[PDB]
């Protein structure tokens, strides 16, 4: 039989993360 | 004989990481 | 002659993008 034929293709591309978690709290106001 | 057929795609890539953190909040106000 | 063996699978794709930003964190309590 003939040569082994050539490798398949890259799979297609995952798909997007999840969002992002919210930002850190900011830190406690000054009494002043 | 022939040259074989060509390889089955791969699989799908991995689903992406989750995004970057928001951007933190500002100090309180003044008292 | 028959057919050569058929070629190996491809590799797996990319890995997905990266999520969208998360929120902005709150504002800090009031002083």
């Amino acid at each position: 039989y003939g040569k082994p034929g050539p490798d398949g293709p890259d799979g297609p591309k995952g798909k997007p993360g999840p969002k992002g978690k919210p930002g850190k709290p900011g830190k406690p106001g000054k009494p002043g | 004989g022939p040259d074989g057929d060509p390889g089955d795609p791969g699989d799908p890539g991995p689903d992406g990481r989750p995004g970057p953190d928001g951007p933190d909040g500002p100090a309180g106000d003044p008292g | 002659g028959p057919k050569g063996p058929k070629g190996p699978k491809g590799k797996p794709g990319p890995e997905g993008e990266p999520g969208e930003p998360g929120e902005p964190g709150p504002k800090g309590p009031k002083g």
